[PDB]
């Protein structure tokens, strides 16, 4: 399954809270991977015999930002690969590590950034989820706010997480309010402010941009948890979801036959599916991860046990190393499943390799 | 016939039977879930991997203060510069808000598997020989919690149709009616309005098909003995069809006490309120508020409403201009300004104390309508409840509105949510009675220029004992 | 002589769009959907009945009455407005049963009955 092949250390000292693959990277280019913590992004590039080359690391010049969250995206004309960071300032910024800059950013959240995602079809709609309560979707290319995801039906506490399905025609967002909400996002309503937004031409016009506000989601539910949800992922059409209560939760809104696209919002049903048992992580902003295929998920625990599953089960198998013992805060699959990396709250990285 | 201690047993064993089954069956689905969306995982993640095969995106390369990053695996330690990200100002803390133009209320064994155990049990009972009473005996010894013996014979046996409906029953005049008359707000001419919690008093709803009788019924209720108009009305029956039928500080809260007085034991009078055009007393009553019979301004202790901190009723005060041209703001009466919404229009920037302020967009009289503070409305112990969790923000965006109800901001609010607190403030909050609603009106305590910041001394509205 | 930002996104006025943020309209959006869906939460209430009192709602919210004197106006306003919908969804009884109630509360006059009715069925001929 998988072999340790590499411990890395970062000199800040201060938890590392995100990992990211970039899996935008060519068939053939080597496997890079960014990491966030402190008030530093850095860029790394996987080698044979479990060497990981230090490339790029950035700082920003503010000593008390502290990212938490990064995403990979691409330009559509340029073709180079971009890294969206965010953290504590709720401020986000795009970089260029081809121009080695920070090529844009985003103030207007009123609170810290927990997550960023990018939609899986279109490289410039950026998902931002705040401990302000609500997400944001901005258009990278036009420098707008397409929609705010919150209000009276949106969460009544701190967004942790957030998730495009497939084929982005779906959100599912959670968080400390102990909910899980559903925002579609291929309504007609949304795929003409995603237009719109595209027309928008601040020179041609002395009018702001019209943003969405998006109060109500598709769907809303408090009894997957009994606390805080800090991570959530689409597995298809199904949902996977964790809280402290040492459990990842597979799940579907509505009754076991209801259709994911002919849930009403007014929906009062839950069905789980089942569940991924593990124990000490019951510890607040822990997450968990999948491979580009959706057939492995990875969650690391808060004395350094790293738990992978083979979710083709229509199998857990346990990483663990005597020199890793800090709380995994975030895990990240290379595109072709071949590398697992881990990051801890001591600024350490650490490879598992697939063989 | 078989005994007791039998039946419950059986319950027993059937019941154990059902649920290991309903166990199995639901294990089934769930795989067959998990198989039929892998399918659609291949599927979504082809048309994803076939679009990142259409694409050559650029490989990242090294850079170029530095940094270093060292390895617990022996391997080199690594040394690279070190690239600042340039200074970016951040804006003052803000949390998820909903605008409000006007207050809002806040207030502070299953039955599937029952039936099929029941069932099962009775084909058990036909099975013996060779709905009876002692399957539900057993049922009940077995759940007593679900309910008794009789009870359970009861649940195992196991609104109004619209007049529009192929379903149309013939019906009361008051059940065609009740959905109306229950949830019909007069206060505010909305259906489950959002602003008044009680329920509208009976006397104030007081001044041939199942369809067409219905409506016969209604109608005779509002046109006693006009079948000339119910026929007009009905359609589908005349004049002489339809007579042939025949032949066959304390909040404010309506009172309403048949064939006694507005006295000391009025909650009205007790409550030290005047009745308003929404009780059911007398048109006569004493304790009514008259209006005010003002030419124009109603903005000084010569009118009765501004004295008496009430804003301008529009069907009492029929000559100061409060009654008349709706679609304008600036009206002759000066005392319509919260229920017309008359407010001025401000700006959000970060204040030059701390977080954020409001300023306004252009300039204010001394005694000027600035906004109407509105929020939710809470009650007393739902402000307590609410208050602990925003002592550990630091945080007090929530007004007394009288002894019964306070105005929070927090969730909901309109932009004069933004205004700061001072002893030295520009603007002061005034809850003025407007139309049966306290209401806390934001007013400029001095002339205020163009762009010029707003501040109230919170403590004013805070101070309530 | 300082920058300014809209209260629905916390993002800066351009000097072209000159100190104007009225994202502060009378009736906002998210209203008229909570009212909507609390209507269609009710058990003891029909389908018909419930569709006219979301029309009604969304009517009076729409003009924002305040007065007992507008409501003869506010109800042949209604049939103007929403006439097509009701005619169209079929709830032209359920609304004649909204119309004797609002006489019941003392809002509208008996002739306000028979005009808003009379209105609505020149409006069907119209069909
Ligand atoms: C009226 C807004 C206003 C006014 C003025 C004059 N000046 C300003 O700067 C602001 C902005 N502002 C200040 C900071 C802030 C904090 Cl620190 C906590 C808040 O609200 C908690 C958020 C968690 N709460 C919850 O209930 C969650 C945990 O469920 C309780 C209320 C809020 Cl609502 C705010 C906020 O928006
Ligand atoms: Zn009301
Ligand atoms: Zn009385
Ligand atoms: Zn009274
Ligand atoms: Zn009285
Ligand atoms: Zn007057
Ligand atoms: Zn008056
Ligand atoms: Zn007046």
């Amino acid at each position: 399954s998988f072999k340790c092949v590499n411990s890395l250390k970062e000199d800040h000292n201060q938890p590392l809270f995100g990992v990211q693959f970039n899996w935008h990277s060519k068939e053939g280019d080597p496997l890079v991977f960014a990491t966030v913590g402190s008030n530093r992004v850095t860029l790394y590039e996987c080698h044979s015999q479990g060497e990981i080359r230090l490339l790029q690391s950035y700082v920003d010049a503010d000593a008390d930002e502290n990212f938490y969250t990064c995403a990979w995206t691409y330009d559509s004309n340029t073709s180079h690969p971009l890294l969206a960071v965010a953290g504590s300032r709720g401020i986000i910024r795009i970089i260029n590590p081809i121009t080695m800059q920070c090529i844009k950013h985003y103030v207007g959240h009123g609170n810290a950034i927990n997550e960023l995602k990018f939609h899986p079809r279109d490289p410039n709609l950026l998902l931002s989820v705040s401990k302000d309560h609500a997400l944001r979707l901005w258009n990278i290319q036009t420098d707008t706010l397409v929609a705010i995801f919150g209000g009276v039906e949106g969460h009544r506490d701190e967004v942790l997480s957030a998730d495009y399905d497939l084929l982005g025609e779906k959100i599912m967002s959670c968080g400390m309010d102990h909910s899980l909400k559903l925002w579609r996002i291929n309504s007609k309503r949304m795929m003409n402010a995603i237009k719109e937004s595209y027309d928008y031409n601040p020179n041609k016009t002395n009018r702001p941009f019209i943003s969405q506000k998006i109060h109500f989601p598709d769907f809303s539910t408090r009894d997957i948890h009994r606390n805080y949800v800090d991570c959530v992922r689409w597995l298809g059409d199904l949902i996977l979801s964790k809280s402290c209560e040492n459990a990842i939760v597979c799940w579907k809104p509505g009754k076991m036959e209801d259709d994911i696209d002919k849930i009403k919002p007014s929906e009062s049903n839950v069905t789980i599916l089942g569940r991924f048992d593990y124990s000490q992580c019951d510890i607040w902003y822990m997450r968990f991860s999948m491979d580009f295929w959706q057939k492995m998920l990875a969650l690391g625990n808060q004395v350094g046990k790293l738990y992978v599953w083979d979710l083709e089960v229509e199998k857990c198998t346990t990483l663990t190393h005597h020199k890793c013992g800090a709380a995994i805060r975030q895990t990240s699959f290379s595109r072709d499943s071949s590398i697992l990396i881990a990051v801890c709250d001591d600024a350490s990285i650490w490879r598992w390799d697939r063989l | 016939e078989k005994g007791p201690i039998c039946w419950r047993k059986r319950v027993k064993s059937e019941y154990m039977r059902l649920r290991q089954l309903k166990r199995f069956r639901r294990a089934d689905e769930v795989k067959s879930m998990f198989n039929s969306n892998r399918q659609k995982i291949q599927e979504r993640t082809e048309i994803l991997n076939q679009e990142w095969k259409q694409r050559r995106i650029q490989p990242v390369h090294i850079m170029t203060r530095e940094c270093s990053v060292t390895s617990d695996l022996d391997f080199p330690k690594q040394v690279i510069p070190l690239k600042t990200l340039n200074a970016v100002a951040s804006v003052p803390i803000m949390y998820s808000w909903s605008p409000l133009q006007q207050n809002f209320m806040v207030e502070d064994i299953n039955d599937e598997i029952f039936v099929e155990l029941v069932n099962a049990l009775g084909q058990l009972d036909r099975r013996d020989e060779k709905p009876s009473d002692k399957i539900f005996e057993a049922i009940s010894s077995m759940f007593p919690d679900k309910g008794t013996a009789e009870e359970l014979k009861e649940k195992y046996k196991e609104c109004t149709p619209n007049i529009d409906g192929p379903n149309a029953k013939s019906v009361q005049r008051e059940q065609s009616l009740h959905s109306f008359h229950t949830l019909f707000c007069r206060r505010c001419f909305k259906y489950d309005c959002f602003l008044h919690p009680f329920h509208a008093t009976p006397n104030t709803y007081k001044r041939w098909s199942g369809a067409e009788a219905s409506m016969f019924r209604v109608l005779i209720g509002t046109y006693y003995d006009n079948f000339c108009a119910i026929a007009r009305l009905i359609g589908t029956k005349t004049c002489r069809q339809v007579y042939e039928f025949r032949v066959k500080v304390y909040n404010y809260q309506p009172c309403d006490h048949p064939r006694q007085p507005c006295d000391n034991s009025c909650p009205c009078v007790i409550a030290q309120n005047f009745c308003e055009k929404f009780c059911q007393c007398s048109s006569e009553c004493q304790n009514r508020f008259p209006g005010c019979r003002c030419k124009a301004q109603c903005n000084t202790k010569q009118c009765p409403c501004y004295l008496a901190v009430r804003e301008c009723d529009p069907d009492l005060c029929l000559t100061c201009g409060a009654a008349d041209h709706w679609d304008s703001k600036n009206v002759s009466c000066k005392n319509c300004s919260i229920q017309r919404g008359s407010k001025k229009h401000l700006l959000l920037a970060p204040s030059d104390v701390a977080g954020w302020g409001i300023f306004i967009k252009d300039p204010v009289q001394k005694n000027e309508f600035i906004s109407e503070y509105c929020g939710e409305i809470i009650s007393q112990d739902e402000a307590d409840r609410r208050g602990k969790v925003y002592d550990k923000y630091m945080c007090s965006f929530l007004f007394n509105l009288n002894n019964d109800f306070v105005v929070d901001a927090t969730r909901k609010g309109n932009k004069i949510r933004f205004a700061n607190h001072s002893v030295n403030p520009n603007c002061y909050a005034k809850v003025m009675m407007v139309n049966g609603d306290h209401r806390i009106g934001i007013f400029a305590k001095r002339a205020i220029q163009t762009g010029e910041e707003l501040f109230f001394d919170y403590r004013y509205s805070q101070a309530d004992a | 002589n300082r920058l300014y930002f809209h209260s629905d996104t916390c993002l800066p006025l351009r000097p072209q769009e000159m100190e104007v943020d009225d994202e502060d309209e009378k009736d906002p959006e998210w209203l008229r959907e909570k009212t909507i869906t609390q209507i269609e939460e009710f058990s003891d209430v029909n389908e018909g009945e419930k569709e006219v009192m979301k029309l009604w709602n969304l009517h009076v919210m729409k003009h924002g009455f305040i007065a007992d004197n507008q409501m003869n106006h506010a109800c042949m306003l209604f049939v103007e407005n929403y006439g097509q919908k009701i005619i169209k969804k079929n709830l032209c009884r359920n609304f004649m049963l909204h119309l004797v109630s609002m006489h019941d509360f003392n809002l509208i006059s008996i002739m306000s009955i028979d005009k808003a009715v009379t209105k609505l069925r020149e409006m069907q001929q119209k069909l």
